[PDB]
C-alpha cells in the first residue's frame, strides 16, 4: 500500500556480499575545484553533487569563487546582528576525532553525550572568544617555558529582515543550492520548515560535535564552512543506513532521535566504506539524498547549512521511503511529501522521466486512498462538508500521532485535527466529529491528468 | 514547529 513502485527503484546497485580490501573502506572524497564561476552554473556540477554513486562531495573555495561575502557570518558581524538573538547549547566532551569512550578510556562507546541548554549569540560569542584565548595562554607558556564544550547550534537565521545582507549574499549561489528556488522541492511546501529551507548557522569551539544522522527526510544538505577553524566530517552511503541502525538498536539507542558518534572499528569490521575529509573556511559541502554523516569541528568556526530538494528521481523516492518509514517508527516526517508532491505537479514542469513515474504514481495512490476514505464515509453516513484550501494554507498532521493528514480532515473543538484512526479511536462513530474535504475527486482527477512529462 | 534540530540526551 506504498506511495512508492518498488519496480521504479533507481537506488544504485551495491553489493556487501564480497569481502572488500582496506582501501575501498577508505574512500577519497570527490573534491571540486571552480576556475570559472560559471562552472559553478554548469550542470554536469549539478549531475556530479546528485549522482547516487557520490554520496557527499566537496565545492573548494567557491565562497571566492563567486566572492561570497563570508566576512557577515563572521561572530563578530553576527553579534552586533543581534547579540541577544537566541540560541541552543550542546554541553558536550571533547575528544580525539574518530574516537567516543566511557568515562575512563577503557572502551569505545556509540552513545554520545550531548546535554541541552540555551543562551544568546553574544553570549556564545563571549564563551567562543575567552576559550580560544584560553588555549592562546596555555601555548603563550610553553613558548617561555575533561574537557567540558559547548556547542552552539541549530541558530535560525529566518527572519530575512535582520538578516538581510546575510541572507542575499546566498542568492550569488547556483539555483540547485539556494534556500528558495522553483527547482527545489522544499520551496513548494508553502510553510517555513526552520532549518531545511532557512539558513541555520554553527557556532563551534575545537571538538563541537554533530552526531550520527541523516537529513529530516533524506534531503540533501549544504553546507558551507565561514571560518576560521576547520571541520571534519564522516559519511556513509544511504545503502548502508539500516546496518548503522541495527548498531544504535544494539547500543541501546534510538537510531533517528538518538545521539550517536559511531566506532569506526565496527563499521570496517562490518565491511561499510567511510568517507574521512576536512571542510576548510569558504569549503562547500553537498550531502546526497539519504547520506549517514557526523561532523566535528577541530578549529573555531562557525557553519551554515540549509536543506535542498533538487528534482532528481533519487532524492525523490528516498524522501518518501524516509516519509514512510517515519511513520512505521511513530516518528514525525516534517516535510509533508504527499502534499509537496501535488505542490509541485501543479507549480513545475518536469522533463525527467524517472523522476516523473514517481511522481504520478505517488499522486494516483493519494487518490485512492482518498477515493477509499470517501466511500467508506459516505456508506457509514458520515457527512463530509467541503472546505477550501485558501492561499498559503499550511499542511495538516494528525495532534496524535503526527502523520500528516491530507484532503480529508478530522476536527475537533481552538480547532484540532487528526488522521481518521486517532479520530475514531477517540470517538467509536466519529460523533462530534466535523469531516472536512478540502479537494473534490474531480480537482484533484483534473490536476493529475493535466500533469505531463515535459520534453 | 517543524524545524530542523540536534539530537539530545540532558537539559
Ligand atoms: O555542521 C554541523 O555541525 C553538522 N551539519 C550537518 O550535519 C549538515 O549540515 O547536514
Ligand atoms: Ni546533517
Ligand atoms: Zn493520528
Amino acid at each position: 500500500e506504498s506511495y512508492l513502485s518498488p519496480a521504479q527503484s533507481v537506488k544504485p546497485k551495491i553489493n556487501t556480499e564480497e569481502k572488500l580490501p582496506r582501501e575501498k573502506l577508505n574512500p577519497p572524497t570527490p573534491s571540486i575545484y571552480l576556475e570559472s564561476k560559471r562552472d559553478a552554473f554548469s550542470p554536469v556540477l549539478l549531475q556530479f553533487c546528485t549522482d547516487p554513486r557520490n554520496p557527499i562531495t566537496v565545492i573548494r573555495g567557491l565562497a571566492g569563487s563567486l566572492r561570497l561575502n563570508l566576512g557577515l557570518f563572521s561572530t563578530k558581524t553576527l553579534v552586533e546582528a543581534s547579540g541577544e538573538h537566541t540560541v541552543e547549547v550542546r554541553t558536550q566532551v571533547q575528544q580525539p576525532s574518530d574516537e567516543n569512550w566511557d568515562l575512563t578510556g577503557t572502551r569505545q562507546i556509540w552513545p554520545c553525550e550531548s546535554s541541552r541548554s540555551h543562551t544568546t549569540i553574544a553570549k556564545y560569542a563571549q564563551y567562543q572568544a575567552s576559550s580560544f584565548q584560553e588555549s592562546l595562554q596555555e601555548e603563550l607558556e610553553v613558548l617561555f617555558q575533561h574537557h567540558i564544550i559547548k556547542f552552539g547550534t541549530n541558530i535560525d537565521l529566518s527572519d530575512a529582515k535582520r538578516w538581510k545582507p546575510q541572507l542575499q549574499e546566498l542568492l550569488k549561489l547556483p539555483a540547485f543550492m539556494r534556500v528558495t528556488s522553483t527547482g527545489n522541492m522544499l520551496s513548494h511546501v508553502g510553510h517555513t520548515i526552520l532549518g531545511m529551507n532557512t539558513v541555520q548557522l554553527y557556532m563551534k569551539v575545537p571538538g563541537s560535535r554533530t552526531p550520527g544522522h541523516q537529513e529530516n527526510n533524506n534531503f540533501c544538505s549544504v553546507n558551507i564552512n565561514i571560518g576560521p577553524g576547520d571541520c571534519e566530517w564522516f559519511a556513509v552511503h544511504e545503502h548502508y543506513w539500516e546496518t548503522i541502525s541495527a548498531f544504535c538498536d544494539r547500543h541501546g539507542v534510538d537510531y533517528l532521535t538518538g545521539s550517536w558518534w559511531p566506532i569506526l572499528d565496527d563499521l570496517y569490521a562490518s565491511n561499510i566504506p567511510v568517507y574521512r575529509f576536512v571542510q576548510r573556511p569558504g569549503d562547500l559541502v553537498w550531502i546526497n539524498a539519504g547520506t549517514v554523516h557526523w561532523v566535528q569541528a577541530t578549529g573555531w568556526c562557525n557553519n551554515i547549512a540549509w536543506n535542498v530538494g533538487p528534482l532528481t528521481a533519487y532524492q525523490y523516492q528516498l524522501a518518501l521511503e524516509r516519509y514512510e518509514w517515519n511513520e512505521v517508527k511513530n516518528v514525525k516526517s516534517i516535510v509533508p511529501m504527499i502534499h509537496v508532491s501535488w505542490n509541485v505537479a501543479r507549480t513545475v514542469k518536469i522533463s525527467d522521466p524517472d523522476l516523473f513515474k514517481m511522481i504520478k504514481f505517488c499522486l494516483l495512490q493519494s487518490m485512492k486512498h482518498c477515493q477509499v476514505q470517501r466511500e467508506s464515509l459516505v456508506r457509514a453516513g458520515k457527512k463530509i462538508a467541503y472546505q477550501g484550501r485558501v492561499k498559503d494554507e499550511p499542511a495538516y498532521y494528525c495532534n496524535e500521532c503526527d502523520v500528516e493528514v491530507f484532503n480529508i480532515l478530522f476536527v475537533t473543538s481552538t480547532y484540532l485535527v487528526h488522521c481518521e484512526g486517532c479520530a475514531r479511536r477517540r470517538s467509536a462513530g466519529l460523533q462530534g466529529v466535523v469531516v472536512l474535504e478540502q479537494y473534490r475527486t474531480e480537482e484533484l482527477a483534473q490536476a493529475y491528468d493535466a500533469f505531463t512529462l515535459a520534453p | 514547529a517543524a524545524r530542523k534540530s540536534a539530537p539530545a540526551t540532558g537539559g
